[PDB]
C-alpha cells in the first residue's frame, strides 16, 4: 500500500437524497459509512426539485397505494418492475411520513395535515378521474427534502467527505467491488476507501446533452465507474425530456404550474393538449406531452422570439394571490431567466433534457445486478445502487412526476434496511490487491501526464452536440447509426485528451476533465442502447419503428461493457398483494 | 497559510453600514470626551477666577473647533443609538429600505444638531 | 450573559438621554451666562444628584460599550486586560471626580 | 462588444500571496449573459481559474462572489448589472474567509457556526400524532423567508461582526436557521434552544449594521430573525 486505506463497512458515493436517506439509514442500523460527495451535501442536484413527491398520503382526498401503483406501470409504459413498484408506492407514505418528523417544511391543508397538488399521470380508481398526490413545499420540495436531510445526517454525526471526488471502483480477483479509490478536491490527496458496501448515489447526467435542466455537477459519474468496472447498465436509452424547460435557457418550471392548473398554447391560442390527450390534457404521462409539444413546433404552430422556437405556459388566470404562495420559485426562475412575469404573461418552455430512467440494474435491496453467459441474474458482491443513478426498475420507459424523490427515500431507505443481510449474504470478501487498487487510478494517470493531446472543451461540445441531434425526443434509424458512429470517433480523440491545469490545490479543471470520461461512456451506452431497440415505447420514439412492439421488447435492454454490446432482461410482472397489471394500449 | 479577503477598500458598503462603523467611533469618541468636559467643568466650578479662567480657554478658536467636533461625535452616538433602540423595541422597521430611510433621517437631524452646537460654542 | 448587557447599555442610554435633555435645557435658555448664574444651577440638589446619577450610568453603559469594541478588535489577552484596567480605572476616577467636584459646591 | 475583468488568483503552491489578473472576453452585443457563463467561459481560455459552481440558477448556493464590491451569486448576476464604461468588471473571494484558491473559500467556519445552533427538529415524542405533525397554515406561514437558506454565506461574509468574530458569532445565516427552528411549531426544545443563544457573543454581536439584508440572493432578513430572536431571549432572560 502506496496510498492511504480509509476503511467502513459502508462507502456511500453521493449526497443526494438517495445517498443521504442511506447513509442515515445505515448508520441508525449500527455500521460505519463514510458519506462522499464532490460537492458540499446540500449543492446536489436534489436542490433543485420543485414539484414534490408523489405518495398515496390520502390527504387532498381518499386515495390508494394501488392506485398510484397503476398510473406508474401504466405510466411506465410496462417495462418499470412491477414488483418493485408495489414495493415503492406501499412503502411510501410511511417514509415520507417520516421525512414530515424529521421536520420536512411541507405546506399545509387547512386542517394541519401536508399539501398535496395535482401532477401529471396521477388518476383515482385505476386510470378514472385526475387525482392530487403530490406533497409539496412550496414550488422548493427538493431544496426542503435535502436540506432536512443534510441536518438529519448533522444530527446523527454521519462521517462526511465532502469535496471527494470519486475515480474509480476497485475489484478484488474474485471480481467483488471492494470500494473506490477518490481525489480529495482541496488537496490533490489520492486515497482508497475500502468497503463491503459501496453504494452508487451519484445521481443522473443530463450534462450529455446540449440542453438540459441538470446542474452542471450531473455527468453521470456512476455510469462511467461502473462500465469501465465491467458492470452493465440497463434501459440507457430512456431518457426522459420534461415538457417545460424555459425555452433558451434549459432550466426547468415544475409541471406543478400545470397542477395548480396552468396549461399550454400554441401560437393560434390551441390548448393543444386537449387534442392530443383528451382525458389527463395537459397532466398526461411527460413522454406524451413532450412529444406533443414538439410536433405543434415541427408544423409551424410553435411560437418564436428572443427564446427560439417554443410553446406558451399560461399561467396568469391562477392569479398573483397563488403564484406566490404555490409557486414562488418558477416565479423566480422565469424573471430572471426568460424576462417573463407568469403573473402577467405566459412562460416560453420547450421539452428539455431531464432524468434518467436507465442506471446500474439493482435489486429492491439496493445490491447491483450483473448477468453471467447463460443471460442469468448473478448480484455483483460488494456493488449496491441507489437513486437515479439505479435502474429498480421503478420507472420504466417514463417516470411520473413526484416518484423520483419518492424512489430515493424509499430505495435509499431500503438499501440501509437492507445492508446486514446483504453482506452477510455475499460472505467476506477477499482484499484488493496493490495493483488492484493501482488499476483504478489508470484513468487519473492519463490525464496527469498528458500535456499535448487534444482541447477537452471541443470534445465536450461534440459530444453534446451529437446528442442533442441525434437522440433526442423523436428518433430515426439512419440518424442514431450516424451519430453513434461519431461518437466512437469522439470517443478515440478523449483518450488522447490534455489536461492544462496540473496543480494540485482545488484544481477544478483535472475534476472537469475527470467527469468528461463519465459523459463519454454514458453518451455511448446511451446510443448503442437506442440503436437496439426497434421499438417505440415511453420517451423512446423512432419514425422507422413508430410502435410498441410486447412480442419482442417486453423487456429491459442491457448494455454489457466487455463486449460493448446488447442483450435483453425480463420485466418483473409478479407483485406479491395483488394481481400484476397487464400491458395494455397506453393513451392519455 | 492561507490568505483572507478583507481588503475594506474593494468592498462596497451601504449606508446602514456607515451609519453603524460611525456610531461605533463617534461612542470611542464621547468616551475620551467625557474626561476633558469633566476636566473643563472642575476648573469652571473652583473658583470665581476658576471660572474666567474656563472662559478663556472657550475663547479660543482651536479649543472652540474641538469643542464642536465633540459635541457633534455626541449628538452622532446619541441620535443614532436613537435609532438603534427603535429598531429593538419595534418602532422602526427593519427592512433594507426602512434602514437606509432611518439612516439618512438620522444623519439630517444630526447635521442640524451640529450647527446648533456651533452656535452654542461661537 | 449578553442579556443583561443588552438591558443595562439601554437602561443607561435612557437615563443618560434626560440627562442631556436637561443639560441642553439649561445651556439654551440662559443666555448671558455668568459665574454666579453657573454656580446656582450646580449648587441645585437636583442639578447634583441628576449629574451624579449620570455619572454611574456613564460608568456602567461606557464600561460596557468599550468591552464590545475591545473584544473586535484586541485579541491578544495580554494586552486587552491592561486596556480594560485603564478604561476601568478611568471611568471610576470619572465617577470620584465627579462626587468632588460636586460636593465641593 | 469586448469586456474587461480584474480576477483575484491564488494558488499556494505558485504565488507569494494573491494577486488581481486582467481578463479581456469578446461578447455578443446584443445578447445579455451570467457573470457565471462568463467565468465558464474564461475557464475555456484559462484552465487554471478555480470557482465553485452547480446548479446555475440560483438555488444551490455554490457561487457566492464578491462582485464590483458586492456580494451575490454569479449564476444570477448578469453582466449588465456589473459593467460600466471604462472600469473593469472586479470579482473576489466572499470577504474574511481563508482562501483555499482562486475564488474558492474554505467555508468550514460558516457550516461550524451552522451546526453550533443545532439546525434540525428536536422533538420530545410526547404525544405523538397519528401521521404527519398537524402544523396549521398560520403556523406553517412562520417559516416562509426563513427555511428558503441556500447556505450561501452572502450574508455572514459581509457582517463585520462575523469578520471579527467568525467563531463566537453565529452571524446572520446561523441565526436565520435558529430561529427557523425556535419557531416552528413542532419544535419542543424551544427554552433549551435559548439557553444556549445567552451569552455575549452568539447573537448580540449582532447590532444591525444590516449589510446581510441587503445582500441575501433569496431576499431573506437575517436582521428580523436575528430580532426576534432577541425579544425571545430577553422575554425569557429578563
Ligand atoms: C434536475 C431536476 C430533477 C428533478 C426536479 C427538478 C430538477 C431541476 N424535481 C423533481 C421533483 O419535484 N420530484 C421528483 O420526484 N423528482 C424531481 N427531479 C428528479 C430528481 O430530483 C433527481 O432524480 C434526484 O434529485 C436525483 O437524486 P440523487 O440522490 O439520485 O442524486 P443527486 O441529487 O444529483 O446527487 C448526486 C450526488 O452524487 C455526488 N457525486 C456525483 N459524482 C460523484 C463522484 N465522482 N464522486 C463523489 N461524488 C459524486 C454529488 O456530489 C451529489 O452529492
Ligand atoms: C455619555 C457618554 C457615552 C459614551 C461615552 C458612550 C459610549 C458607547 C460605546 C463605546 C458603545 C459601544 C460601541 C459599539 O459597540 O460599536 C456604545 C453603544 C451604544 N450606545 Fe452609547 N455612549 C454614551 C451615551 C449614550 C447615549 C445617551 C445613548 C442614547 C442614545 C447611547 C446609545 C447607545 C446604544 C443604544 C448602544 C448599543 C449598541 C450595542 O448594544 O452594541 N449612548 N456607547
Ligand atoms: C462590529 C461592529 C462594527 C464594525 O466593525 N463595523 C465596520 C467595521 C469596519 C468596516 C465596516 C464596518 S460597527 C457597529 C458595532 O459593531
Ligand atoms: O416538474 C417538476 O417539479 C419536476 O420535474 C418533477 C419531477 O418529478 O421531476
Ligand atoms: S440568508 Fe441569504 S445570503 Fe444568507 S446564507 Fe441564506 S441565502 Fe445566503
Ligand atoms: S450584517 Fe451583521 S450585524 Fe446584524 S443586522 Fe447584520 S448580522
Ligand atoms: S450555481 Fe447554484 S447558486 Fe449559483
Ligand atoms: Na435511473
Amino acid at each position: 500500500m502506496k496510498l492511504p486505506v480509509r476503511e467502513f463497512d459502508a462507502v456511500v458515493i453521493g449526497a443526494g437524497g438517495a445517498g443521504m436517506r442511506a447513509a442515515l439509514q445505515i448508520s441508525q442500523s449500527g455500521q460505519t459509512c463514510a458519506l462522499l460527495s464532490k460537492v458540499f451535501p446540500t449543492r446536489s442536484h436534489t436542490v433543485s426539485a420543485q414539484g414534490g413527491i408523489t405518495v398515496a398520503l390520502g390527504n387532498t382526498h381518499e386515495d390508494n397505494w394501488e392506485w398510484h401503483m397503476y398510473d406508474t406501470v401504466k405510466g411506465s409504459d410496462y417495462i418499470g418492475d412491477q414488483d418493485a413498484i408495489e414495493y415503492m408506492c406501499k412503502t411510501g407514505p410511511e417514509a415520507i411520513l417520516e421525512l414530515e418528523h424529521m421536520g420536512l417544511p411541507f405546506s399545509r391543508l387547512d386542517d394541519g395535515r401536508i399539501y398535496q397538488r395535482p401532477f401529471g399521470g396521477q388518476s383515482k380508481n385505476f386510470g378514472g378521474e385526475q387525482a392530487a398526490r403530490t406533497a409539496a413545499a412550496a414550488d422548493r420540495t427538493g431544496h426542503a427534502l435535502l436540506h432536512t436531510l443534510y441536518q438529519q445526517n448533522l444530527k446523527n454525526h454521519t462521517t462526511i467527505f465532502s469535496e471527494w471526488y470519486a475515480l474509480d471502483l476497485v475489484k478484488n480477483q474474485d471480481g467483488a467491488v471492494v470500494g473506490c479509490t477518490a481525489l480529495c478536491i482541496e488537496t490533490g490527496e489520492v486515497v482508497y476507501f475500502k468497503a463491503r458496501a459501496t453504494v452508487l448515489a451519484t445521481g443522473g447526467a443530463g450534462r450529455i446533452y446540449q440542453s438540459t435542466t441538470n446542474a452542471h455537477i450531473n455527468t453521470g459519474d456512476g455510469v462511467g465507474m461502473a462500465i469501465r468496472a465491467g458492470v452493465p447498465v440497463q434501459d440507457m436509452e430512456m431518457w426522459q425530456f420534461h415538457p417545460t424547460g424555459i425555452a433558451g435557457a434549459g432550466v426547468l418550471v415544475t409541471e406543478g404550474c400545470r397542477g395548480e392548473g396552468g396549461y399550454l398554447l400554441n401560437k393560434h391560442g390551441e390548448r393543444f393538449m386537449e387534442r392530443y390527450a383528451p382525458n389527463a390534457k395537459d397532466l398526461a404521462g411527460r413522454d406524451v406531452v413532450a412529444r406533443s409539444i414538439m410536433i405543434e413546433i415541427r408544423e409551424g404552430r410553435g411560437c418564436d422570439g428572443p427564446w427560439g422556437p417554443h410553446a406558451k405556459l399560461k399561467l396568469d388566470h391562477l392569479g398573483k394571490e397563488v403564484l406566490e404562495s404555490r409557486l414562488p420559485g418558477i416565479l423566480e426562475l422565469s424573471r430572471t431567466f426568460a424576462h417573463v412575469d407568469p403573473v402577467k404573461e405566459p412562460i416560453p418552455v420547450i421539452p428539455t433534457c431531464h432524468y434518467m430512467m436507465g442506471g446500474i440494474p439493482t435489486k429492491v435491496t439496493g445490491q447491483a445486478l450483473t448477468v453471467n453467459e447463460k443471460g442469468e441474474d448473478v448480484v455483483v458482491p460488494g456493488l449496491f445502487a441507489v437513486g437515479e443513478i439505479a435502474c429498480v426498475s421503478v420507472h420504466g420507459a417514463n417516470r411520473l412526476g413526484g416518484n423520483s424523490l419518492l424512489d430515493l427515500v424509499v430505495f435509499g431507505r431500503a438499501a440501509g434496511l437492507h445492508l446486514q443481510e446483504s453482506i452477510a449474504e455475499q460472505g467476506a470478501l477477499r482484499d484488493a490487491s496493490e495493483s488492484d487498487v493501482e488499476a483504478s487510478l489508470d484513468r487519473l494517470n492519463r490525464w496527469n501526464n498528458n500535456r499535448n493531446g487534444e482541447d477537452p472543451v471541443a470534445i465536450r461540445k461534440a459530444l453534446q452536440e451529437c446528442m442533442q441531434h441525434n437522440f433526442s425526443v423523436f428518433r430515426e434509424g439512419d440518424a442514431m447509426a450516424k451519430g453513434l458512429e461519431q461518437l466512437k470517433v469522439i470517443r478515440e480523440r478523449l483518450k488522447n485528451a490534455r489536461l492544462d491545469d496540473t496543480s494540485s490545490e482545488f484544481n477544478t479543471q483535472r475534476v472537469e476533465c475527470l467527469e468528461l470520461d463519465n459523459l463519454m461512456e454514458t453518451a455511448y451506452a446511451t446510443a448503442v442502447s437506442a440503436n437496439f431497440r426497434t421499438e417505440s415505447r415511453g420517451a423512446h420514439s423512432r419514425f422507422d419503428f413508430p410502435d410498441r412492439d410486447d412480442e419482442n421488447w417486453l423487456c429491459h435492454s442491457l448494455y454489457l461493457p466487455e463486449s460493448e454490446s446488447m442483450t435483453r432482461r425480463s420485466v418483473n410482472m409478479e407483485p406479491k398483494l395483488r394481481p400484476a397489471f397487464p400491458p395494455k394500449i397506453r393513451t392519455y | 497559510q492561507r490568505p483572507v479577503n478583507l481588503d475594506l477598500q474593494t468592498i462596497r458598503f451601504p449606508i446602514t453600514a456607515i451609519a453603524s462603523i460611525l456610531h461605533r467611533v463617534s461612542g470611542v469618541i464621547t468616551f475620551v470626551a467625557v474626561g476633558i468636559l469633566l476636566w473643563l467643568l472642575g476648573t469652571s466650578l473652583s473658583s470665581p477666577e476658576g471660572f474666567e479662567q474656563a472662559s478663556a480657554i472657550m475663547g479660543s478658536f482651536f479649543v472652540k473647533f474641538i469643542m464642536w467636533g465633540i459635541l457633534t461625535a455626541l449628538a452622532y452616538h446619541v441620535v443614532v443609538g436613537i435609532r438603534h433602540m427603535m429598531m429593538d423595541f419595534g418602532y422602526l422597521e427593519e427592512t433594507f429600505e426602512a434602514g437606509k430611510r432611518s439612516a439618512k433621517i438620522s444623519f439630517v437631524i444630526t447635521v442640524v444638531l451640529s450647527l446648533l452646537a456651533g452656535v452654542l460654542v461661537w | 450573559n449578553g442579556v443583561h448587557d443588552f438591558i443595562l447599555v439601554r437602561a443607561t442610554a435612557i437615563v443618560l438621554t434626560l440627562y442631556i435633555i436637561y443639560m441642553v435645557g439649561f445651556f439654551a435658555t440662559s443666555g448671558e451666562l455668568t459665574y454666579e448664574v453657573w454656580i446656582g444651577f450646580f449648587a441645585s440638589a437636583f442639578t447634583k444628584v441628576f449629574t451624579l446619577l449620570a455619572l454611574f450610568s456613564i460608568l456602567i453603559h461606557a464600561w460596557i460599550g468599550m468591552w464590545q469594541v475591545l473584544t473586535d478588535y484586541v485579541k491578544p489577552l495580554a494586552l486587552r486586560l491592561m486596556l480594560q484596567l485603564v478604561i476601568v480605572v478611568a471611568l471610576v476616577v470619572y465617577v470620584i471626580y465627579g462626587f468632588v467636584v460636586v460636593w465641593g459646591v | 462588444m469586448r469586456l474587461e475583468f480584474s480576477i483575484y488568483r491564488y494558488n499556494p503552491d505558485v504565488d507569494d500571496a494573491p494577486r488581481m489578473q486582467d481578463y479581456t472576453l469578446e461578447a455578443d452585443e446584443g445578447r445579455d449573459m451570467m457573470l457565471l457563463d462568463a467565468l465558464i467561459q474564461l475557464k475555456e481560455k484559462d484552465p487554471s481559474l478555480s470557482f465553485r459552481r452547480s446548479c446555475r440558477e440560483g438555488v444551490c448556493g455554490s457561487d457566492g462572489l464578491n462582485m464590483n464590491g458586492k456580494n451575490g451569486l454569479a449564476c444570477i448576476t448578469p453582466i449588465s448589472a456589473l459593467n460600466q464604461p471604462g472600469k473593469k468588471i472586479v470579482i473576489r473571494p466572499l470577504p474574511g474567509l481563508p482562501v483555499i484558491r482562486d475564488l474558492v473559500v474554505d467555508m468550514g467556519q460558516f457550516y461550524a457556526q451552522y451546526e453550533k445552533i443545532k439546525p434540525y427538529l428536536l422533538n420530545n415524542g410526547q404525544n405523538p400524532p397519528a401521521r404527519e405533525h398537524l402544523q396549521m397554515p398560520e403556523q406553517r406561514e412562520k417559516l416562509d423567508g426563513l427555511y428558503e437558506c441556500i447556505l450561501c454565506a452572502c450574508c455572514s461574509t459581509s457582517c463585520p461582526s462575523f469578520w471579527w468574530n467568525p467563531d463566537k458569532f453565529i452571524g446572520p445565516a446561523g441565526l436565520l436557521a435558529a430561529y427557523r427552528f425556535l419557531i416552528d411549531s413542532r419544535d419542543t426544545e424551544t427554552d433549551s434552544r435559548l439557553d444556549g443563544l445567552s451569552d455575549a457573543f452568539s447573537v448580540f454581536r449582532c447590532t444591525s449594521i444590516m449589510n446581510c439584508v441587503s445582500v441575501c440572493p433569496k431576499g431573506l432578513n437575517p436582521t428580523r430573525a436575528i430580532g426576534h430572536i432577541k425579544s425571545m431571549l430577553l422575554q425569557r432572560n429578563a
